[PDB]
RNA sequence: UGUAAGUGCACAAGGGAGCUUGACUGCGAGACGGACAUGUCGAGCAGGGACGAAAGUCGGGACUAGUGAUCCGGCACCUCUG
């Protein structure tokens, strides 16, 4: 496929909200981004499932 | 009958300083509310006007050149300090409060710093 | 507290020598020294670039400034040379450095090459700047001779103010350098 | 132990040791050694610096090694090969040049076997 | 024998939209247009796809400015 | 100038370098052409960010192709019901 879609779930109240497509060939290592997730309020770690 | 070969340092100089000038000119404006301050330097002395654009004329200027700002005995950094403040008195008695900065193209810091801080202090909005 | 002997000889005597030999409208048409440049082409990075580190190295000791690589801007197959590869690296040197190397170099480096008939004056460009190649790079002292693996060649070139040749052969010779006669 | 880019045996006799630097051979060992006035058959483990820098400062004084002896081979080949002399030609050719018996002989020099 | 021809896209319908001396009100669309072929000039922005429009209420006036073909919106006088 | 053409870009949208994920959330005054629903842009407000001293820019990729209604069902969460 190539292109999976993944999902981004935040890591303190563990919801999944945003989601993205990589390549697992180019970064076969996982994800680590910052993103605003709406119930926390504030930026956050984010890292895929 | 001696023939120059090669560009001179000078317009190097020059015509790098104009297009970085003018890249920068590009993005910064001004207005009659919001005058633009231009800096001048030079390695001798600095110049600043205030200029507006939309009538091409200029509201107060100032440089070191003057007497007064020469009899300093500081350093070339203390007069740059000095013309700042003068510049921020006839800016305030002319009766401008928000400006903008038009650094020519040369790079921050230095003169350019001290002034920038000077006038920051004086108690110019920006 | 220091100054170089040839910047010395150079602002001493050359100056007005050359001044008073050319008849000079004032007394900054003189030609002055303005860089060097030193460089090698070796084409075999693309085979092994382990040979491209040793020659860093080299350079590394006798300037003693680290040099730059450099990429190539055109992909090329019947050469298999592609782009974002380093081939050669390049030093240029200014001010005190090139006094102090030229100096080491006309004093001990042409001496000492095997079979040393001098230089031709036509290697000049025609306006007035001079540039050379060489075969092998252990005459220089620096480099010991047991830590060598493979035999290197150089290229060195040297710009001047000269308007054309005349002015930039005139003062290189009145530096000394060995060339022929004819 | 090491000399002249060269690394001795970690254990065997020096007539050996210095056998095995380029310039120097079996009977070239044996003089040296027995005009340096040190033992033939002593070990890798015995020897001393001191000694080592002054057969060293010796050798380079009265004899050149390795990568000289190789580039002045490599200079009289190229010199031959240039002059057109037979001896050039023969390198050129890939055969001994004393004129052996190239048509059975000469093995070595032309290397392996390729069959036609 | 045939033709592998034939096939075609469809039309964006692109092209100027609003002309000289007319009253354009505020966040009005100007022009459509692919390239650069236009550039802004006075309380004029463009948007994501090469679009040019209207800041503040006024009046259309073409003009030039140093080699380019420019847009400007002229202040009317309020009544 | 990733991927065809055109329109453009020599002031850069070409290349080089430092930092960082706005390829956000809640919104949208008005227009674009269309028989129908699909399609396009947008100033400006609030939260909390990124870059930059500041002025200031950022709701993915110089632009236009990389896609698919209805119904049924799965998964996480919810101050709905029962
Ligand atoms: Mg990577
Ligand atoms: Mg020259
Ligand atoms: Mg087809
Ligand atoms: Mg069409
Ligand atoms: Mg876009
Ligand atoms: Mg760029
Ligand atoms: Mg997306
Ligand atoms: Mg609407
Ligand atoms: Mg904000
Ligand atoms: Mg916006
Ligand atoms: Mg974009
Ligand atoms: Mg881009
Ligand atoms: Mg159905
Ligand atoms: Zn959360």
């Amino acid at each position: 496929d190539v292109r999976p879609k993944i999902t981004l779930a935040c890591e303190v109240c563990k919801h999944r909200n945003y989601i993205t497509k990589k390549n697992r060939r180019n970064d076969p290592d996982r994800l680590e981004i910052k993103k605003f997730c709406p119930n926390c309020g504030t930026h956050q770690p984010h890292k895929e499932s | 009958a001696h023939k120059p070969v090669g560009q001179n340092i000078s317009e190097v100089r020059r015509n790098a300083r104009l297009r970085r000038h003018a890249r920068l000119r590009k993005k910064v404006a001004g207005t009659a509310e919001v005058p633009r301050l231009v800096v001048n330097r030079s390695a001798r002395h600095i110049h600043v006007q205030l200029v507006n654009d939309l009538n091409g004329t200029t509201l107060a200027a100032a440089s070191s050149i003057e007497a007064d700002v020469r009899a300093i005995d500081g350093d070339k950094k203390a007069h740059s300090v000095r013309v700042g403040q003068l510049i921020a008195e006839r800016a305030k008695a002319a009766g401008v409060e928000t400006v903008v900065f038009d650094r020519g193209g040369y790079t921050y810091g230095g003169r350019i710093a001290a002034l920038a801080d000077a006038a920051r202090e004086a108690g110019l909005k920006f | 507290k220091a100054l170089p002997r040839l910047k010395q000889r150079y602002r001493e005597e050359i100056r007005e020598a050359l001044q008073q030999e050319f008849n000079y409208a004032n007394v900054m048409q003189i030609p002055g020294v303005v860089k060097v440049v030193v460089n090698m082409g070796v084409g075999d990075a693309a085979r092994d670039a382990k040979l491209i580190n040793g020659a860093i190295n080299d350079l590394a000791l006798i300037t003693g400034q680290k040099p730059e690589v450099r990429r190539a801007r055109k992909s090329i197959a019947q050469f298999k040379l592609r782009e974002g590869m380093p081939i050669g690296a390049r030093v240029t040197l200014r001010g005190d450095r090139m006094w102090e190397f030229l100096d080491r170099l006309i004093s001990i480096a042409l001496p000492r090459i095997r079979d040393f008939r001098g230089l031709s004056p036509k290697q000049f460009d025609g306006t007035g700047n001079y540039t050379f190649g060489l075969n092998e790079q252990s005459m220089f002292h620096e480099i010991d001779v047991d830590s060598i693996d493979r035999p290197r060649g150089m290229d060195i070139t040297v710009v001047t103010t000269a308007t054309n040749d005349a002015e930039g052969r005139a003062l290189l010779r009145a530096l000394g350098f060995p060339f022929k006669e004819n | 132990a090491r000399l002249v880019g060269v690394d001795l045996p970690r254990d065997k006799r020096m007539e050996i040791a210095l056998t095995y630097i380029y310039g120097i051979g079996r009977t070239r060992s044996n003089e040296i050694l027995a005009a340096t006035g040190i033992d033939k058959n002593m070990r890798t483990k015995d020897l001393t610096d001191d000694q080592v820098t002054v057969l060293r400062d010796y050798i380079e004084g009265n004899l050149k090694v390795e990568g000289d002896l190789r580039r002045e081979v490599q200079a009289d080949i190229r010199r031959k090969i240039e002059i057109g002399c037979y001896q050039g030609l023969r390198h050129r050719r890939g055969l001994p040049v004393r004129g052996q018996r190239t048509k059975t002989n000469a093995r070595t020099r032309k290397g392996p076997k390729r069959t036609i | 024998s045939s033709s592998r021809n034939g096939r075609d896209s469809a039309a964006q319908r692109l092209g100027v939209k609003r002309f000289g001396g007319q009253v354009v009100k505020a966040g009005e669309i100007l022009v459509r247009q692919r390239g650069t072929h236009f550039h802004p000039g006075v309380n004029v922005g463009r948007g994501g796809d090469d679009t040019l429009f209207a800041l503040a209420p006024g009046a259309v006036e073409f003009g030039a400015k140093r080699g380019r073909k420019t847009v400007n919106i002229v202040p009317v006088a309020r009544p």
